RNA sequence: AUUCAUAAUAACUUUUCGAAUCGCAUGGCCUUGUGCUGGCGAUGGUUCAUUCAAAUUUCUGCCCUAUCAACUUUCGAUGGUAGGAUAGUGGCCUACCAUGGUUUCAACGGGUAACGGGGAAUAAGGGUUCGAUUCCGGAGAGGGAGCCUGAGAAACGGCUACC
RNA sequence: GAAACUGCGAAUGGCUCAUUAAAUCAGUUAUCGUUUAUUUGAUAGUAUACUUGGAUAACCGUGGUAAUUCUAGAG
């Protein structure tokens, strides 16, 4: 799973590694808190993937709506689609029936994602066509 | 014209959608610049706002970037040896960001000759020679001789890019966007991406 | 055709009516812009030279410079082209425009006397017209008049005479650009709001700095005494 | 639709101008400026439905076009311009001073103000950040920007604005136990003391507040405006009232107290 | 919560702008020079903030129909990297790559004598039906499409072309 | 105090309901994803000058077309 797999070098942008000041011959690494108490995976600090659409490792930021779902399909790089069921009120029969969304959601390196899991997620800016939140919290089922 | 509007795309179900408005003015979008290598000619573009875009047509000079050195030349584009996104664009000699390109070495070199008093290119060249080994001894004052020697130590360049200057002409990647702003600037490859762009160069 | 002659140097104006087609043959196939001599027409015409600066065809429509053509052609006009003039910004119509060759379909031709040959001529060549209006602008005045930098130009303006049942008048151009102890009063004005300002900016620095200072050893202080 | 809108239906005007609904079809759109366009008060409403001085439009704009009115020491000619919460508003060929504060019934009362107190005004701190060469600078409620603020002066505090300097005379921290008016909501214009400040990030603060008379009412943080140091104590007039809650059997035995 | 505000270094630029503008009054200083000075305003102009606004946007909620069960991906469909374009995010578009995306919890398709809502009538309760239309939002100006100008329009009591 | 150059507005309003079935819309969100005339606050001493040019409209005059809120020479 090597970082450098594109055709254009993986970096983060803006981060200078100087190859002359001294020893320590490992490239600095940026990574952020994205707050509302949600804790820095270790593979975000200690790691060397570059994704720039990571929550900790990346330029999204996380704001607005904060979701839980069951991830249904882990098919696309760096993507999850996630299903979340709920109950719709029906006033006149005073009764409920089954409804579901899936919801696509961008899943950071930082994270181990199989179906069948239960994850959080955080809204970011539109990062895709249908993508808009991103895993911040993944729990093993 | 182009559009930027996502409603003429299909639904993530795979839906086609019924036309809900007119093309918009504010989702508009416009023709690629497609910068050459050659003598400057720049355009103006009213954007939205009143605002002012400048498209790069041909450029012939950048300002460059050498990133442990910590200074910035005008220096001249040699022509395009890499682009990650298409290699019609390395073979037409198109400008975009994140191009790979060679940039004339000289004012560089001048700089570095000055401020460290030495030379780089490990070319001992029949009229090589006689320009290193006459920048070697040169007619200079005491307190500069002195500051040069303090400033040696920090001195010797890493040896895939001291390799380089004894041809002029150094690899070098685009930052800006010379579409939008009508300027044709980046940095000098240095460390791991140099090697990872001399890796793809060799093929 | 006819002949909208024109003379610029005394800015007299006549049209003649030349019926005859062999006349004004030398016209043909000629440009606006370029010149011609008046020797095969007409005969008073003698060593006279025309510039051929426009004209309109026998539909009215007018000649236009660049249009290469001795027909019509269909143009879309913008703000600056002749022919047109915009009725809302940014409006541009398509127009009927004649191509600037000369050929023989135009009603009129309009000439320009470049020199005078040998006669004279009705009511172009031997009169003159004056110019309407003076010198306004104050340099234009003194380019007029040849005057020095240091010569009043207020006394020496155009005066046109104006009549009104016997009280009659004289009405002068006001001149732009003239100095006055006004316009200097606004020039040492406008610097001595700039250094003012520039004072109490300074003023307001140098007092956050003061504060900041305040503040700042207080707090050496009061952190020593824990 | 293809630009900015310039007029504004009579029903769609905020509902505490008390604009009558048969009078015409259109309301005095306020203009832009200081204060919001849902929460201000433009002059015409203020010298034509409240002081009654002028009969019409028109004569507002007779009464303006000649330096009559003045909103924080400055002569508007504006018809519609934006008066806003704190706006103090003077007519001096009647020597006269107002103030805008909201009442407990959600309006801007016609609150007199004598000629001392109408020199200032208070300003709720909206943020605080550096501009260009390093300067620091507040902006208060009205979209006033003071540069060089107290080192001290942090977000939804209030500051006391010197009129004729636009200068900050002095300010008040906001903290538990602080003289409050509310600004918004259901609770508009009714004055409190702070009890609680209830955190919660990435949402809304909420805050615990307490009347003269002891009843406990919360309301946003965004609501809140710190208008005095204590309990009693505010640095500007309060209305005819006092920002006090009656309920509509109390308000009923009052009139009939003063009018049987 | 940030690679935020801000500051610094090295350079860069078909070098942005740091007032060749207007009206009233005209006072003050004596080293009296057509000297130096200076009051109230008009119109300007850089950046930030603010206001009036736009543009995208999260969650959930629509009538009938299976005599519509599979749909989307040729020619973007779902996602990844790089770029271009935009005021800006985004398959918005391009190049390369992966094979994804929706669906009996009703997708997709078809119909609507469907603009949506605030609301209206009836009304024990639960419900049933109406809402083109005084307010709010959207869309259009015979039908399509393309644009100029402008802060803002794909404007039609604006232009261009075709029917 | 006409004309005309310059500036601003003409993108508001008013009308209608054809298209439109996750579209519009409603209530809730977001811009740490952007543009913003105008208003209101702030905001710039930067490393020939007692003040630069030369057009052009209005105006005069010569006019062409059956005809248009067409306009052309020339001063």
């Amino acid at each position: 799973l090597t970082v450098q797999s594109e055709r254009a070098f993986q970096k983060q942008p803006h981060i200078f590694t100087n190859p002359k000041a001294k020893a320590n011959k490992k490239t600095k690494r940026w990574y952020k808190d994205v707050g509302l108490g949600f804790k820095t995976p270790k593979a975000a600090i200690e790691g060397s993937y570059i994704d720039k659409k990571c929550p900790f490792a990346g330029t999204v930021s996380i704001r607005g709506k904060i979701l839980t779902g069951t991830v249904v399909s882990t098919k696309m790089h760096r993507t999850i689609i996630i299903r979340r069921d709920y109950l719709h009120y029906v006033p006149k029969y005073n009764r409920y029936e089954k409804r579901h969304k899936n919801v696509a959601a961008h899943v950071s390196p930082a994270f181990r994602v199989e179906e069948g899991d239960v994850v959080t997620v955080g809204q970011c800016r539109p990062i895709s066509k249908t993508v808009r939140f991103n895993v911040l919290k993944v729990s093993a089922g | 014209g182009i559009s930027r509007d996502s409603r003429h795309k299909r639904s993530a179900t795979g839906a086609k959608r019924a036309q809900f408005r007119k093309k918009r003015k504010f989702e508009l979008g416009r023709q690629p610049a497609n910068t050459k290598i050659g003598p400057k000619r720049i355009h103006s573009v009213r954007t939205r706002g009143g605002n002012q875009k400048f498209r790069a047509l041909r450029v012939e000079t950048g300002n460059f970037s050498w990133g442990s050195e910590g200074v910035s030349r005008k220096t001249r584009i040699a022509g395009v040896v890499y682009h990650p996104s298409n290699n019609e664009l390395v073979r037409t000699n198109t400008l975009t960001k994140s191009a790979v390109v060679q940039i004339d070495a000289t004012p560089f070199r001048q700089w570095y000759e000055n401020h460290y008093g030495a030379t780089l290119g490990k070319k001992k060249g029949g009229a090589h020679a006689a320009h290193a080994a006459e920048v070697a001894d040169a007619k200079r004052s005491r307190k500069v001789e002195r500051k040069l020697a303090a400033r040696s130590g920090a001195a010797a360049i890493e040896s895939a890019v001291d390799s380089q200057f004894g041809s002029g002409r150094l690899y070098a990647v685009i930052s800006s966007r010379p579409g939008q702003s009508g300027r044709c600037d980046g940095y000098i490859l240095e460390g791991e991406e140099l090697a990872f762009y001399l890796r793809r160069l060799t093929a | 055709m006819k002949l909208n002659i024109s003379y610029p140097a005394n800015g007299t104006q006549k049209s003649i009516d030349i019926d005859d087609e062999h006349k004004l043959r030398v016209f043909y196939e000629k440009r606006m812009g370029q010149e011609v001599e008046g020797d095969s027409v007409g005969d008073e015409f003698k060593g006279y030279i025309f510039k051929i600066t426009g004209g309109n065809d026998k539909q009215g429509f007018p000649m236009k410079q660049g249009v290469m053509h001795p027909t019509r052609v269909r143009l879309l006009l913008s703000k600056g082209h002749s022919c047109y003039r915009p009725r809302r910004t940014g409006e541009r119509k398509r127009k009927s425009v004649r191509g600037c060759i000369v050929a023989q379909d135009l009603s009129v031709l309009a000439l320009s006397i470049v020199k005078q040959g040998d006669n004279e001529i009705e009511g172009l060549t031997d009169t003159t017209v004056p110019k309407r209006l003076g010198p306004k602008r104050a340099n234009h005045i003194r380019k007029f008049f040849g005057l020095t930098k240091e010569d009043d130009v207020r006394d020496f303006v155009v005066r046109r005479e104006v009549t009104k049942g016997d009280k009659t008048y004289t009405k002068a151009p006001k001149i732009q650009r003239l100095v006055t102890p006004q316009t200097l009063q606004r020039k040492r004005a406008l610097k001595a709001k700039k250094v003012k300002n520039a004072q109490q900016q300074r003023d307001a620095a140098a007092e956050y700095a003061q504060l900041l200072a305040k503040r700042l050893h207080e707090r050496k202080e009061e952190r020593a005494e824990i | 639709a293809r630009g900015p809108k310039k007029h504004l239906k009579r029903l769609a005007a905020p509902s505490h101008w008390m604009l009558d609904k048969l009078s015409g079809t259109y309301a005095p759109r306020p203009s832009a400026g200081p204060h919001k366009l849902r929460e201000s008060l433009p002059l015409v409403v203020f010298l034509r439905n409240r002081l009654k001085y002028a009969l019409n439009g028109r004569e507002v704009k007779a009464i303006m076009m000649q330096q009559h009115v003045q909103v924080d020491g400055k002569v508007r000619t504006d018809t519609t311009y934006p008066a806003g919460f704190m706006d103090v508003i003077t007519l001096e060929a009647t020597n006269e001073h107002f103030r805008l504060v909201y009442d407990v019934k959600g309006k801007f009362a016609v609150h007199r103000i004598s000629a001392e107190e109408a020199a200032y005004k208070l300003g709720k701190v909206k943020k605080v950040q550096l501009g260009k060469k390093g300067v620091p600078y507040v902006v208060t409620h009205d979209g006033r920007t003071i540069r060089y603020p107290d080192p001290l002066i942090r977000a939804n505090d209030t500051v006391k604005i010197d009129l004729a300097t636009g200068k900050i005379d002095d300010f008040i921290k906001f903290d538990t136990g602080r003289l409050v008016m509310v600004t918004g909501g259901r609770n508009l214009g009714r004055v409190g003391v702070i009890v609680h400040r209830e955190k919660h990030e990435g949402g809304f603060d909420l805050v615990h507040i307490k009347d003269a008379l002891e009843n406990t009412f919360v309301t946003r943080l965004s609501n809140v405006f710190v208008i005095g140091t204590e309990a009693g104590k505010p640095w500007v007039s309060l209305p005819k009232g006092k920002g006090i809650k009656l309920s509509i059997s109390e308000e009923r035995d009052r009139r009939r107290a003063q009018q049987g």
